[PDB]
């Protein structure tokens, strides 16, 4: 047990460690950040993401 | 519940027993 | 494994007030996370100060504190004819916590 | 966010106090969030007696320890706090009040005085 305590100083206080492992894959993507999509465009030079 | 109820063969293989190494699309290439 | 407080305060209304609280042990550890406690009789005892420094709500900003080694201050700001009462302070040890012995305040006029 | 109390203000000497703390506006079945019990008798600072915590944690003052038991009923928002063998030297007005970690003691109820004769 690690018998966590108001009284102990830092170093013995608990925390809370959370890991998130991420997969920058060739896979198919499923989770992605908060941004919009444009319309598709074809047979012109673009920037495309 | 469970039910209380010879050597091994041998056999070739040939060339079975490949699968594609990763998900990536490659067309007439030496990989 | 005692907190030792004056037995009491006092001064003219709008004057500062100081009221100390020190640790005469290692049981308290770091000793952040000390509390004090505004009394009336009669009534029941009400958080002023909490974590050292922190005001609950429902608090006037005339109440503060701070911490030098293991010795805790409350301080009154603007002392009111209303402040009379009887102030504790708290803190943890290694196997329980304790109160301390109570200061009271009297208010010169 | 309140607590009342209720219980017996006169026990005989040797005999079993109980008091029953109600509470309201929270629960005891979250996190950092228990309830204990404190006294102060005549001329005295206030004394820790006992403490429940949300996982039925039960802890309790070193000098009470074998006197003191504390146990709860989370459907009626009780906890009950019993003290055996009261001496007549225990008169005390006792307290039910919220357990919290970087506050020890809030919202303390008025009390209930206890006199053992
Ligand atoms: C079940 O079968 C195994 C053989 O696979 C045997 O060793 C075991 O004793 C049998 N158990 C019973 C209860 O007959």
């Amino acid at each position: 047990s690690y018998s966590f305590r108001p009284t102990y100083g830092v170093g013995h206080q608990p925390y809370r460690v959370v890991v998130l492992s991420f997969e920058l894959l060739h896979a198919p993507a499923t989770v992605c950040g908060p941004k919009k999509s444009t319309n598709l465009v074809k047979n012109k030079c673009v920037n495309f993401n | 519940q469970c039910v209380n109820l010879l050597p091994p063969a041998y056999t070739n293989s040939f060339t079975r027993g490949v699968y594609y190494p990763d998900k990536v699309f490659r067309s007439s290439v030496l990989h | 494994p005692v907190l030792t407080q004056p037995a009491s305060v006092s001064g003219s209304p709008g004057q500062s007030i100081t009221i100390s609280c020190t640790a005469t042990s290692s049981d308290v550890g770091n000793y952040n996370y000390v509390s004090w406690y505004q009394h009336h009789p009669g009534k029941a005892p009400k958080l002023m100060i909490y974590e050292v420094s922190n005001r609950p709500s429902g608090v006037s900003n005339r109440f503060s504190g701070s911490k030098s080694g293991n010795t805790a201050s409350l301080t009154i700001s603007g002392l009111q004819a209303e402040d009379e009462a009887d102030y504790y302070c708290s803190s943890y040890t290694s196997s329980s916590l304790l109160f301390g012995g109570g200061t009271k305040l009297t208010v010169l006029g | 966010i309140t607590l009342k109390e209720s219980g017996p203000t006169l026990v005989k000497p040797t005999q079993t106090l109980t008091l029953t703390c109600t509470f309201s506006g929270f629960s005891v079945t979250t996190s950092g969030v228990g309830v204990g019990w404190i006294r102060q008798p005549p001329g005295k600072a206030l004394e820790y007696l006992a403490l429940i915590y949300w996982d039925d944690d039960k802890r309790y003052s070193t000098s009470l320890k074998s006197r003191l038991t504390i146990t709860k009923d989370t459907s009626k928002n009780q906890v009950v706090l019993t003290m055996t063998n009261m001496d007549p030297v225990d008169t005390a007005t006792y307290y039910c009040a919220r357990h919290t970690i970087p506050s020890i003691f809030d919202y303390w109820g008025q009390g209930i005085l206890v006199t053992v004769s």
